[PDB]
């Protein structure tokens, strides 16, 4: 995986290009914002100092310099208070001087008060630029989904393609704003709050940065300690959600036949025995926080006392070991969110090349302008010759013809080629070495968008989106009355299925009580065709899974008794398929026989031994 | 919300002594955080502000040993937090099956068996991984925050009052900013769920979006979702960037009134110099503990989305009940009596079923026929109560099937429904499933029957070649012929086959039928079925479409009677 890092990463980091005003306005105010965190405790510090200094420098003899003092309290056996007074910019005899402290607070409310608008004014750029980069994200994986030839979408495993558009397009928006929001920040706070604390004493911010190894070590030693736990928590929940599938799936037959002692007996000890796993797996996964906080707390005790140590020694002074302690809250800080945010930003530009690859793979042929006409419709191939992978024939020399106010109806054994025919037909694939005439005028050069729409196809498998059945049968020609689409929905028979729905024509297709049978979404699929008026209409085995009586009214009423329209039947039920002029039997990939039912019945080829294989 | 509070105050009740010992070891894992910087101000105090050198070393002694309770009941508060909060989990998904399982066929189809799976294992697990962070990660931000007044209230009780005032407007001023985010926040997840949904059904339908040439059409229902979750996304963001700046304000603003109202009093000798650093590491530690409190609140909508599945699942309440006396006759021995019976979904215009009235007698077979949704599986399920008649009745013996105890109903049929299913593990298993202790010379007889020893005799391991979970390493015809042999070593009184011939050729179709009533020639079958091969030689067919019986009578005498018989066996040449 992520065969590249650094291509991958420049190019994801200049999508924040077309606004680059506010992706420069981001970083520098969030600089702005740091540089004041960071100045602030050592501002108030100062503030701090000011009143120390003027409480033990009150006591003192007024009239005496600071050297006087340090010696008379030398003299009287005081080595370490000497000391404290020596190490502090006091004189003896004033007070507080609250005119200092009034200034330095009011200095720090006032520089406090801004950096509190620049992270503000910082996180609204922010959100900006980043929900301005994704609507033109995911607005151009649109426009790449219908440039892209079917050859690339059954090509790809079944949610592969899937899992590019919806969950890789979410980790490239929780790593472009975690990498400008929460690692930009998290870096100069971890820099310049430790050059800071450099300044006050480079004795205690070594014992603060050895605490990165220490809560580094553990946080990889409890994770690699508690991996047999999530590997008998993982496929301990994966047997207890398996039993629950087929409990679930096969309810009528755990009901019926008794066995719903048996299998609730079973869950009852695959459920306790996923709670001793979880539980065992997420103490040790949850013991992680307490342990970087105990060593957060010994590093801790370790300024506490050495750098109080060490301002009673009059080495540091009071207001920078308060600073300091404000700084050792603010470097281990965004040290226990390094790992979240390293793992997102990784899986946050792998799945960013994902999605790269899939706007950069190569897209269809550049149609033509030529807007296809189709007053009578006379298909003919003319010795078709396709392929799906090169070396493997899946179409050879093939070539019919329709006259114009026909039904040809194409049978055959499964592989033989049929559901490609009519890919070839509405040109989701290129015919190899060989033409494909509609009318008279070659498909190849024709606008699809105006071929496919003088055709219209119903597959064996059947598409319903997110909708009503309403909705899904206006699909077909959404410019349409309720009554012509009611009309349409009765042609095709699921006008009476409809009525025995609880809501019919507003049951939703994604939401239904498992309503809508197999068969009957195909009957929905049948109407949402015939509904557009289609002068070519081609079933491709669209009524395999309903009655084979429901099956000879659609392809009567929608087939024979039309005239005004050229029709394919490809389907399995060759029963339907009699008294339907010009049977054509296809075998791996080209037509063996041909002719009506008549003609190919009494010539004892194919068709006289599939007619009898329902009938001994 | 309404449901996720009646769910987790009624599944969490018997673990009250496992949260009353986590909330009162987060109450001393907090008050000993809350407690290093008051030994350093003691430090500050009896040390630095003295010579006094030996008092910090044997200060920071006491120091270590805080900062060991605190550790010692922070692993100690998790250890039971992680013990309640899968015992919460455990009962509540022990609940959902157990209520699931009670369920009819109309009532577990309205869920679904995936949408039933997946709220009741990783539905159940977001309110699990709810309790578990609530009580061990969000309790410390009202915890720290009561905790550091008492300590602030400890030490230098008169300078107390100035977190008095800035816990209740950090508590406030992010209970406003919370209060107007949840909403924008929750419309938010409906609404990535939804372009989502747009993405899943462009991708699985672009054959026949362009078959239509719909790509106009779509991209312009994408551009909607798309910006429409945009606008929802980028006003959730600008209240979500409030939170850090005036929580972090409203610290920093306390913080520098705290060294003015406290360096008052230290002029005034009223506090000591350490008191200061005692302060600011109060506010410091509230900061933090809020911080990352109201930065993980986001699983709250999510799983209380979550706790609203749960919630109508366990407050669907069954319909199909065990009576309260059922009759108990000495055998069930099957005759099929449906009087009047018509049967309607509540609120369909059509009833499935209308005015349905035949009767199958003790030893023959009947056939039904029809064509699709025209109410054959829905007769099957009436015959043996799946379903629950509207307006009729349902009579096996003469008895009302409504006024029998629906255990030994079932305990006299044998069902092969048309979605069938084979359990994981082995075909002496899906098989000692109908009788529980049958031997096997009895196995193998009901695979001779049902025309499935040959594919089960040609393995290695003999009757115990491996299934998969759903039956999927065997084709149509086997699989359903696997549930025919079931249903075969059970020897019921009344089989009820429902499209069990569909994937069987006309040979094995007429195999299979000729070796049942050749063995259970004294048991009562109804088959249903599309094909008019296997309804020959059935004693009466029946013909129902559009719900009403058509006509009844054998295969001759109904090929002329019925109109729509005679189009049915058209469509297949005979
Ligand atoms: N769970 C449900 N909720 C609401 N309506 C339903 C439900 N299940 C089925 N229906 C409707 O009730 C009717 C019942 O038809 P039924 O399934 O009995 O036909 P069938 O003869 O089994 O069809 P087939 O021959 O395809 O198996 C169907 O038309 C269907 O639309
Ligand atoms: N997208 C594809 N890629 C590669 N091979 C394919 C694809 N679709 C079909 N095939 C193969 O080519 C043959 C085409 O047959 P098909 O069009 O499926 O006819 P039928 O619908 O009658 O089975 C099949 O044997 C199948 O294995
Ligand atoms: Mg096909
Ligand atoms: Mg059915």
């Amino acid at each position: 995986r992520t065969r590249d890092f650094k291509g991958s990463a420049i190019r994801l980091a200049r999508r924040l290009l077309p606004q680059r005003a506010l992706t420069l306005a981001v970083i520098l105010l969030g600089v702005g914002g740091i540089a004041i965190g960071v100045i602030g405790p050592r501002i108030l510090g100062h503030a701090t100092d000011l009143l120390f200094n003027g409480v033990i420098g009150r006591e003192l003899p007024a009239g005496l310099t600071k050297e006087q003092a340090v010696e008379a309290a030398r003299a009287r056996g005081d080595g370490t208070f000497a000391d404290l007074l020596s190490g502090m910019d006091i004189v003896p005899g004033q007070g507080v001087d609250f005119g200092a402290v009034g200034r330095t607070l009011a200095l720090a409310l006032g520089l406090y008060l801004v950096a509190a608008l620049l992270v503000w004014v910082q996180a609204r750029l922010l959100n900006v630029t980043v929900q301005r980069t994704m609507v033109a994200l995911r607005a151009e994986v649109q426009e790449k989904i219908h440039r892209l030839p079917l050859s690339y979408f059954d090509s790809r495993q079944r949610g592969e393609v899937l899992s590019r558009v919806t969950n890789d397009v979410d980790n490239i928006q929780n790593s472009v704003s975690m990498t400008i929001s929460q690692l930009l920040t998290s870096v100069l706070t971890v820099f310049a709050v430790l050059v800071m604390m450099l300044t006050i004493s480079p004795l205690l911010t070594l014992f603060t940065v050895v605490t990165v190894p220490a809560s580094l070590w553990v946080t990889r030693w409890i994770t690699r300690r508690s991996q047999p736990l999530f590997v008998a928590q993982w496929r301990n929940t994966g047997r207890l959600a398996a039993h629950l599938e087929e409990t679930y799936s096969g309810f009528t037959i755990v009901k019926t036949f008794g066995h719903r002692e048996a299998a609730a007996g079973k869950f009852a000890e695959l459920n306790s025995e996923t709670q001793q796993s979880s539980f065992g797996a997420q103490f040790f996964s949850g013991l992680v926080s307490p342990a970087t906080m105990f060593i957060g707390n010994l590093s801790y005790v370790a300024v506490a006392v050495v750098g109080g140590l060490q301002v009673a020694t009059g080495q540091i002074t009071l207001g920078s070991i308060q600073a300091f302690i404000q700084y050792v809250r603010q470097f281990n800080q965004p040290l226990t969110q390094v790992a979240g945010m390293y793992n997102t930003l990784q899986s946050g530009i792998a799945s960013a090349e994902r999605v790269f690859d899939l706007l950069d793979t190569e897209e269809e042929s550049a149609d033509s302008p030529r807007r296809a006409d189709v007053r009578t419709g006379r298909v003919e191939f003319e010795h078709v010759s396709f392929s799906y992978v090169p070396g493997t024939p899946v179409i050879e020399d093939l070539s019919l013809v329709a006259e114009p106010g026909s039904t040809v109806a194409i049978v055959g054994p499964t592989g033989a080629g049929k559901t490609t025919l009519v890919n070839l037909l509405m040109r989701f694939y290129d015919v190899d070495s060989g033409r494909i005439t509609i009318d008279g005028v070659d498909i190849a050069s024709v606008s699809r968008e105006s071929l496919r729409a003088s055709i219209g196809m119903v597959l064996q498998d059947t598409w319903l989106f997110a909708g009503t059945i309403y909705d899904n049968i206006a699909y077909g020609r959404p410019d349409a009355d309720e009554d012509e689409v009611i009309e349409a929905a009765t042609a095709a028979y699921v006008d009476r299925f409809v009525h025995t729905l609880p809501n019919g024509y507003d049951t939703r297709v994604d939401d239904d009580g498992g309503a809508i049978s197999a068969g009957e979404k195909q009957l929905i699929t049948i109407a949402r065709a015939v509904l557009a008026r289609p002068k070519l209409l081609v079933l491709d085995e669209a009524t395999s899974s309903v009655d084979t009586r429901t099956e000879l009214l659609i392809a009567h009423a929608m087939a024979e008794l039309r005239r005004d329209r050229t029709s394919f039947i490809i389907a399995h039920r060759l029963s339907t398929i009699r008294d339907a002029d010009l049977i054509l039997v296809m075998d791996s990939g080209r037509i063996i026989e041909r002719g009506t039912h008549e003609e190919l019945l009494a010539r004892h080829g194919r068709y006289w031994e599939m007619t009898r294989v329902h009938l001994g | 919300s309404n449901m996720l509070w009646a769910l987790l105050r009624q599944y969490v009740r018997p673990y009250r002594w496992l949260l009353a010992v986590v909330a009162v070891l987060q109450v001393i894992s907090n008050m000993a955080s809350l407690y290093l910087p008051t030994v350093n101000a003691a430090i500050i105090d009896d040390g630095v502000a003295k010579g006094d050198t030996a008092r910090i070393v044997e200060l920071g002694a006491v120091m270590l040993g805080v900062t060991a309770l605190q550790v010692v009941c922070a692993v100690g508060a998790v250890f039971f937090g992680a013990r309640a909060a899968t015992g919460f989990g455990h009962d509540l998904r022990a609940a959902v099956f157990t209520h699931v399982t009670t369920f009819s066929a109309e009532e577990a189809g309205r869920f679904g068996a995936a949408s039933l799976l997946t709220r009741t294992t990783n539905d159940v697990g977001h309110i699990q991984q709810l309790v578990q962070l609530t009580v061990t990660m969000l309790i410390t931000a009202p915890i720290m925050s009561i905790g550091g007044i008492f300590m602030a209230l400890h030490q230098d009780a008169g300078l107390s009052w100035l977190l008095l005032v800035s816990v209740p407007v950090l508590g406030l001023a992010n209970y406003w900013i919370i209060r107007h985010l949840m909403p924008v926040f929750t419309r938010m997840q409906s609404l990535i769920d939804g372009i989502n949904r747009v993405l899943r059904d462009q991708l699985s339908g672009i054959r026949v979006i362009r078959a239509f040439a719909r790509e106009p059409l779509e991209r312009v229902r994408f551009a909607e979702a798309n910006q429409t979750l945009s606008d929802s996304a980028l006003e959730a963001g600008r209240w979500q960037a409030l939170m850090l700046p005036v929580t972090t304000l409203v610290i920093n603003v306390s913080s520098v009134a705290l060294i003015w109202f406290g360096g008052l009093r230290i002029d005034a000798g009223q506090m000591q110099v350490g008191s200061l650093i005692a302060f600011l590491a109060y506010f410091m530690q509230i900061l933090m503990a809020v911080l990352m409190a109201t930065f993980m609140l986001v699983i709250f909508p999510r799983a209380a989305v979550c706790a609203d599945r749960i919630g109508e699942v366990l407050s669907t309440q069954t319909a199909i009940t065990n009576p309260a006396d059922p009759v108990r006759p000495a055998a069930i021995a099957g005759d099929i009596g449906v009087h009047d019976a018509t049967f309607c979904y509540p609120g369909a215009d059509r009833p499935v079923l209308q005015d349905v009235s035949f009767t199958v007698p003790r030893g023959t077979t009947t056939a039904v026929v029809g064509s699709t949704g025209s109410g054959k599986s829905t007769l099957i399920s009436l015959i043996c109560r799946l379903y629950d008649v509207t307006s009729g009745s349902l009579r096996i013996d003469g008895v009302d099937v409504r006024d029998l105890d629906i255990e030994q109903l079932w305990s006299a049929i044998g069902l092969v429904p048309q979605r069938g299913y084979l359990f994981s593990g082995t075909v002496a298993e899906n098989l000692r499933y109908g009788r529980a202790d049958a031997t096997d010379d009895e196995m193998w007889e009901a695979l001779r029957v049902a025309a499935a020893a040959d594919f089960v005799r040609a393995h290695p391991q003999g009757l115990d070649m491996p299934v998969a979970q759903g039956g999927i390493n065997f084709s149509g015809g086997q699989r359903q012929r696997l549930a025919i042999a079931r249903a075969v070593i059970r020897r019921p009184a009344i089989y009820l086959f429902d499209d069990a011939f569909s994937a069987l050729d006309v040979h094995t179709d007429a195999r299979v039928r000729d070796a049942l009533r050749e063995v259970a020639a004294d048991a009562t079958v109804v088959i249903v079925s599309q094909r008019i091969s296997t309804v020959i030689e059935a004693d009466q067919v029946v013909v129902i479409d559009d719900g009403r019986v058509v006509g009844i009578g054998t295969h001759d005498t109904l090929l002329a009677d019925c109109p729509i018989y005679a189009e049915f066996a058209e469509s297949q040449a005979l």
